[PDB]
């Protein structure tokens, strides 16, 4: 039984600071949207730029899937995000259980990291 | 009502198709309106959403006539009328391209009820 | 004596207990819950109170009940027509020897219509000799209530009905200059919205043999106590439940069937016993036609 | 051979199949001989006993409606089995029954139930048949004078057979003879006598008891031909002319456009071979078209003649002045259907009684009434005939007045009765003349006498007033026993709704199924528990205590009913259309019964909803209808029931329904729904209306009813039509997957799946009908439209917006009506 959300035993939280190494562009979903700047503008929170929650949850979660089927293992799957017949796991007599939706959530079932800007 | 009235008047001014066109398409699109109520909403600013939509008169993004009438209409509003008016023409706008009405059947509907009884007939 | 009530709002009436609701039956107010309202209110300023007092049922300004020779011409409409000072080219030949079923002849024209004694109707227009009348409707609503010590144990329910100015006729007396406004209905501490009384200039109506218009739920006699004799009753049977002092012990919720409001009675003697006006009841009059009001 | 009936108002001729009368002779033969049977079974070797109850059941033939109910029942439940157990025992007892005592009558007519209703009922369903037959064929084949059917004339004619007779001249004879005489007419026009000749000897084929008596009838209708000199032809014949009433009109006469069979089957000879040769050189189309030329001829013909001499007959109208303050006095719903009950006894079989025993003395127990007497008489409303030998019209309505004022001194209850002239010797005046004299005998009711006593204000407390009496008895309860109010529980103890629950329903069909409510209902109770306490809910639909339904009240009633029976031809022309009203409704609802029971679900199911929806019958027949069917059924079964109207009855219907909690008040949900009903009236009148509106979370009475109407709906921009046209329901069901019954079950037998199956086949309506409470018209329709334009294409809100919008004409738009239709469904889960 993967849904435990109910009973919270344990939280931690990760505190840091992200320095970019190359020039990090901003996500923009202000497509053709200006604001106050020059053509298309990074988004900002406020004039300060601002690191999307969405973007970097995608990313950990691409990258947390390809580490699951890089694992090759029966007991871990991962389903795609637009099936609707997806479950996060299976008690079946062992049982079988899916690491980005136990991780980040699915239709079926919150997520258990939440990520802020 | 009479807002009503304003807004379906704004609409059909902006039904009007865009020449030179590939497709038979609307001179003002909708992403156009809702970065205009999303701006006002952001930039809780009258003048700065008259300012707003001048520049996008100049950027031939969206009909000058339309955009003329959009000036006189809250050339002096306060924000409370503003965003309910950019609501009901959002609204109108979204039922003109829905419905697939043509211009030339609104053509110069004056009163919102008038537009009613032509989508009740049609 | 005239008096007005500002009234605008939603109040009540007549209750029909039932199990624990209760139900708006009169669409008019009686004249014994008025005066009950009336003394109240004489009682809280002073507590000297006095049983002289009479005031005739309130009714909805412009309104009136029906009698018999104020029938709808429509079997299901609510218009109603009658003849101008109709009272007075009736009668009349009831001094002569005139058969009361050939003077109770409604066949005006064809499709002679229907009466229904004893209901709210509003004047409307002139319409040559036959006046235009309208039956009135007025507005009710449904209050239901919880009971509470945060947690439910039982229920209750209540029916209130809305009133514009009402206008009654009550005795001459300080009590209506002393008093302003009045609690009225099955709650008095609950529910009330607006009241008021108005004075208003004074009214002088004369009582005396002949046929008269029973405003209030007249009664010829009770215990033996012979108060009138009619020569003829057009009406229908009502039921009281009110209220009255006989001095000594006693003197509260006497039932007694009576006459429905707004029946024709051609009374030609009285007597002078105990009036029941302040017992609410027998408020006849004699009218030329429902154009009385003015 | 060609026959055709003239349907009114839809003024349509409908031609009647050869083959299914002749097949139907068989079983009108065989009901005969069964008939006759089971009179030599009752008469034990009598004959003028024998005589009397074959007269009384040749007569039951005739008029089935009024003597046997919707659905047969082996339990005395309805008025009319009550009437039909009379007359059956009035002539095997040799002593009158007591009519000073209701509950001493009511208890005797209950003790007289023997196996003969059951051995009736058997054959109940083919004497259905021949009433429908007989209903639907016209009295004259002639055109023009086709407009009246069957059942009227002969009603009409055993009316004059009665009233007409005079001297030492035998009337159970003749009244024997006349109805022969019309069944023969019916099965052979040409040859009538030799057809009546043929079936009065199949049936003493058929009777070996009645073998001397029924010989001689035979042979005084033999030798006593028409062309021959006889008292009784001449009679009949007079009864039959003074019946048609047409042949005195020459405007028909006058009327000589096509010319050509004018001179032949009309003029004052009768040929019904001139006339069927005449009707195929012309053709139907052309006869259907030249009768009702000449009835619109008619209809816009005035004749007036008046018979100097005396009027041989009365009508006697009998009413309750004043049902309102009863009706409101029962605040259970138990109480509420047995008082239902006893009005229309009292109305009906009660003065019929009396009368009966007036007539019975008056003559020195030489004659009696004869059960046809009785015309009308449910939901109130009595037409009863009487003959001119009782004296003064007004001694007879005031020894019926003192005989209701003796008996019912104590239940509040005063009938007024209304008697004017019915028909002169050689003159029947027509309805609107009758209903004229009856208005103008009005007034005599609003002249009253002053009277002192005391009742109590309803049923509660103890007061003061007059001391002299004992107080308010007290209760089991405690104390909410009023005397009135405790005399009419003890009389509802035995009989009422407990009686139908306790009942078997048969339903007599190509299959006979029954219905056992005790075993039906699935309500699990305590055998401590009271079934009469839980009415309410049994109705409803609880399956258990701990459950949460609503339950609704049906209330049905004709438009512009009055009028259009004054617009009248003839008094047959009435009487015709009143019992087509009345056999089509009754028709409507068995039919819509019907339908539930194929509803291809488990069986179990079906049974117990049709159960629950005959237990919550009131009264139905004629303009009166009540109906207390669930609410998770209810708005269907009027759509399947009142889809039809017009086929069936041809009267367009005005309908109220509403949804209240089991625990509300019935009688302030009966005046509720019953200013709903008039209030959802289509002013053309060409349509069947139907309204609903369901009470969730608030009490119904008619001035709340009254004041919504005035302040939501409007006639300008409203959302709550409520007029609202049947067939506009059957499509919003249509759209919505509701009108199949097996759907409906299957929602409701398991309210699991039900409740979130109908929450969201609702949820998108109620989002609909939110916003509309939240701003005006404009801003509304408005979001209407919105909703609308962005919809995919195939999806459902789409097409209930374009019901919506499309069809209506000024800016009225039914949305509150189509989401209370969908709430009732809801909350019936």
């Amino acid at each position: 039984s993967c849904m435990d959300l109910d009973v919270i035993t344990t939280v931690v939280k990760i505190e840091g600071k992200l320095r970019n190494e190359t020039l990090l562009r901003v996500g923009k979903g202000k497509t053709q949207d200006f604001a106050e700047a020059t053509d298309n503008p990074i988004i900002k929170y406020r004039d300060r730029p601002l690191i999307p929650g969405s973007s970097l949850k995608g990313a950990f979660r691409s990258l947390v899937e390809s580490y699951t089927k890089s694992l090759n293992d029966s007991k871990y799957y991962v389903c795609d995000l637009d099936d609707n017949s997806c479950v996060s796991c299976e008690e079946k007599k062992e049982g079988r259980y899916c690491i980005p939706c136990i991780l980040f959530g699915f239709k079926d079932l919150a997520s258990r990291v939440y990520i802020l800007d | 009502q009479d807002l009503l009235d304003i807004a379906t008047r704004i609409a059909i001014s902006a039904i009007k198709p865009k020449p030179k066109s590939n497709k038979p398409e609307p001179y003002v699109d909708s992403s156009t309106i809702n970065s205009l109520l999303s701006f006002l909403q952001s930039r809780r600013n009258v003048n700065e959403l008259l300012l707003y939509i001048m520049r996008q008169a100049g950027r031939d993004e969206i009909d000058e006539e339309t955009g003329k009438l959009l000036l006189a209409s809250l050339k002096d509003r306060e924000l409370k009328d503003a965003v309910n008016l950019l609501g009901y023409v959002k609204w109108v706008y979204d039922t003109l391209t829905g419905l697939k009405v043509n211009y030339n059947n609104v053509k110069g509907v004056k009163t919102f009820k008038e537009l009613v009884n032509i989508l009740s007939k049609v | 004596i005239l008096i007005k009530l500002k009234v605008k709002g939603y109040i009540t009436t007549q209750m029909r207990r039932i199990r624990n609701y209760y139900f708006s039956i009169t669409n008019y107010i009686p004249s014994t819950t008025l005066r009950g309202a009336i003394l109240a209110e004489y009682y809280n300023q002073t507590g000297k109170i006095d049983e002289n007092f009479y005031v005739s049922p309130a009714y909805p300004i412009k309104t009136a009940p029906a009698h018999y020779f104020s029938p709808a011409k429509e079997r299901k409409g609510d218009e109603f027509i009658e003849v101008k000072r109709i009272l007075e080219k009736k009668e009349k030949e009831f001094e002569a020897n005139k058969p009361i079923e050939e003077i109770m002849k409604l066949e005006i024209d064809g499709k002679h219509p229907k009466p229904k004694i004893g209901s709210l109707i509003t004047y409307e227009g002139e319409t040559d000799k036959e006046n235009k009348y309208r039956e009135f409707s007025s507005k009710s609503i449904i209050q239901m209530h919880v009971a509470i010590d945060s947690y439910k144990g039982m229920l209750f329910a209540y029916e209130y009905k809305e009133f514009d100015e009402m206008w009654a006729i009550a005795s001459d007396s300080e009590v209506i200059d002393t008093v302003k406004r009045i609690k009225i209905g099955r709650g008095k501490n609950r529910g009330n919205k607006v009241v008021d009384v108005e004075k208003v200039r004074e009214v002088s109506l004369d009582q005396s043999k002949g046929l008269l218009y029973c405003l209030s739920p007249c009664i010829g006699s009770l215990f033996g106590k012979t108060f009138f004799k009619a020569k003829y009753i057009i009406g229908d049977k009502s039921i009281y439940s009110g209220w009255f002092t006989v001095d000594s012990f006693s003197g509260q919720k006497p039932v007694f069937e009576t006459l429905r409001e707004g029946s024709l009675v051609y009374v030609e003697s009285f007597s002078n016993e105990k009036s029941l006006m302040p017992a609410g009841l027998n408020f006849m009059l004699r009218i030329s036609d429902l154009s009385s009001i003015l | 051979m060609i026959r055709g009936k003239l349907l009114l108002p839809e003024k349509k001729v409908v031609f009647i199949n050869e083959s299914e009368v002749q097949s139907l002779r068989k079983d009108v033969v065989d009901a005969l001989k069964v008939f006759s049977s089971l009179a030599c079974e009752l008469a034990d070797n009598n004959e003028t006993k024998a005589t009397n109850i074959f007269a009384d059941l040749i007569s039951m033939i005739y008029k089935l409606p009024m003597l046997i109910s919707y659905v047969p029942s082996d339990k005395l439940s309805t008025p009319h089995e009550y009437f039909f157990a009379y007359i059956v025992f009035r002539h095997l007892v040799e002593d009158s029954m007591p009519s000073n005592d209701i509950a001493k009558l009511l208890e005797i007519l209950e003790e007289k139930k023997r196996d003969e209703i059951k051995e009736v009922l058997d054959y109940a369903r083919t004497l259905r048949k021949i009433y429908e037959k007989l209903l639907y064929v016209p009295a004259d084949t002639r055109p023009g004078y086709n407009f009246t059917s069957l059942a009227s004339h002969l009603q009409l004619s055993s009316i004059l057979v009665w009233l007409l007779q005079k001297g030492s001249v035998d009337l159970n004879y003749l009244r024997i003879s006349a109805l022969l005489h019309d069944i023969g007419k019916l099965f052979n026009p040409t040859n009538h006598v030799s057809e009546s000749i043929k079936i009065l000897d199949e049936v003493i084929e058929g009777s070996e008891c009645l073998k001397t008596n029924l010989s001689r009838v035979k042979s005084l209708v033999e030798q006593h031909h028409a062309p021959l000199e006889t008292i009784l032809n001449d009679a009949d014949r007079l009864a039959a002319s003074t019946d048609r009433f047409s042949e005195i009109v020459k405007g028909a006469l006058n009327n000589t456009k096509i010319g050509e069979c004018y001179s032949l089957c009309y003029g004052r000879d009768v040929r019904t071979k001139e006339c069927m040769e005449c009707l195929e050189e012309y053709g139907e189309e052309t006869y259907s078209e030249e009768s009702k030329r000449l009835y619109d001829v008619i209809s816009n013909s005035v004749v007036s003649q008046k018979v100097e001499g005396n009027a041989i007959g009365y009508l006697v109208y009998i009413d309750f002045p004043g049902i309102q303050r009863f009706i409101t006095s029962f605040p259970k719903l138990r109480e509420m259907s047995f008082a239902s009950f006893l009005v229309d006894f009292v109305t009906s079989i009660y003065s019929f009684i009396v009368l009966d025993q007036a007539y019975y003395e008056r003559t020195g127990k030489k004659s009696r009434i004869p059960a046809e007497a009785l015309l009308s008489g449910y939901g109130g409303h009595s037409y009863i005939i009487v003959r001119s030998d009782f004296g003064s019209k007004d001694e007879v309505k005031a020894w019926l007045e003192s005989v209701s004022s003796s008996a019912l001194s104590k239940l509040g209850i005063r009938l007024d009765v209304k008697v004017a002239d019915f028909a002169y010797e050689n003159y029947v005046r027509n309805y609107k003349e009758v209903y004229e004299d009856m208005m103008s005998k009005s007034y005599e009711r609003y002249l009253i006498r002053d009277e002192g006593k005391v009742y109590s204000y309803g049923l509660h407390r103890v007061c003061d007033n007059c001391g002299i009496r004992p107080a308010v008895n007290r209760s089991d309860d405690g104390e909410y026993l009023c005397e009135t109010c405790n005399l009419v529980r003890d009389l509802s103890k035995n009989r009422g709704f407990i009686a139908k629950y306790k009942s078997k329903y048969t339903l007599y069909e190509e299959q006979r199924i029954e219905i056992s409510p005790k075993e039906d209902i699935k309500f699990k109770l305590d055998k401590n528990q009271d079934p009469t306490s839980y009415a309410m809910e049994i109705i409803a639909g609880y399956r258990t205590t701990s459950d949460s339904r609503y339950i609704a009240l049906i209330k049905a009633d004709g438009n512009n009913a009055g009028k259009i029976f004054g617009n009248t031809v003839t008094f047959s022309e009435y009487v015709d259309k009143s019992f087509r009203l009345d056999f089509g409704v009754k028709k409507m609802f068995y039919d819509t019964l019907l339908d539930i029971m194929r509803a291809s679900s488990d069986e179990s199911i079906k049974k117990d909803l049709v159960s629950r929806i005959l237990l919550g019958v009131l009264y139905l027949g004629g303009d009166d209808i009540m109906l207390l069917s669930p609410s998770a059924i209810a708005v269907p079964f009027a759509v399947k029931m009142f889809k039809r109207s017009l086929e069936y009855t041809g009267f367009t219907f005005k309908v109220g329904i509403i949804s209240v909690k089991p625990d509300h008040p019935v009688q302030f949900a009966y005046g509720a729904v019953n200013a709903l009903m008039e209030e959802s009236k289509i002013h053309t009148g060409e349509k069947s209306s139907i309204g609903v509106l369901v009470f969730s979370s608030t009490l119904a009475s008619e001035g709340v009813v009254k004041s919504d109407l005035k302040n939501y709906r409007k006639e300008k921009e409203s959302f709550l039509v409520v007029s609202n046209d049947v067939d506009d329901v059957e499509r919003l069901l249509n759209l919505m997957e509701l009108d199949d019954f097996g759907k409906l079950m299957e929602l409701y037998w398991n309210p699991e799946e039900g409740r979130k199956v109908i929450r969201d086949k609702i949820r998108s309506l109620e989002r609909f009908v939110n916003y509309a409470d939240t701003h005006d018209f404009y801003n509304t329709l408005a979001y209407l439209i919105r909703s609308k334009a962005k919809s995919e294409e195939n999806s459902l809100i789409k097409r209930i917006i374009d019901l919506t919008i499309k069809g209506r004409d000024d800016f009225v738009f039914p949305l509150y009506d189509y989401y209370f239709i969908l709430k009732s469904i809801r909350v019936g889960i």
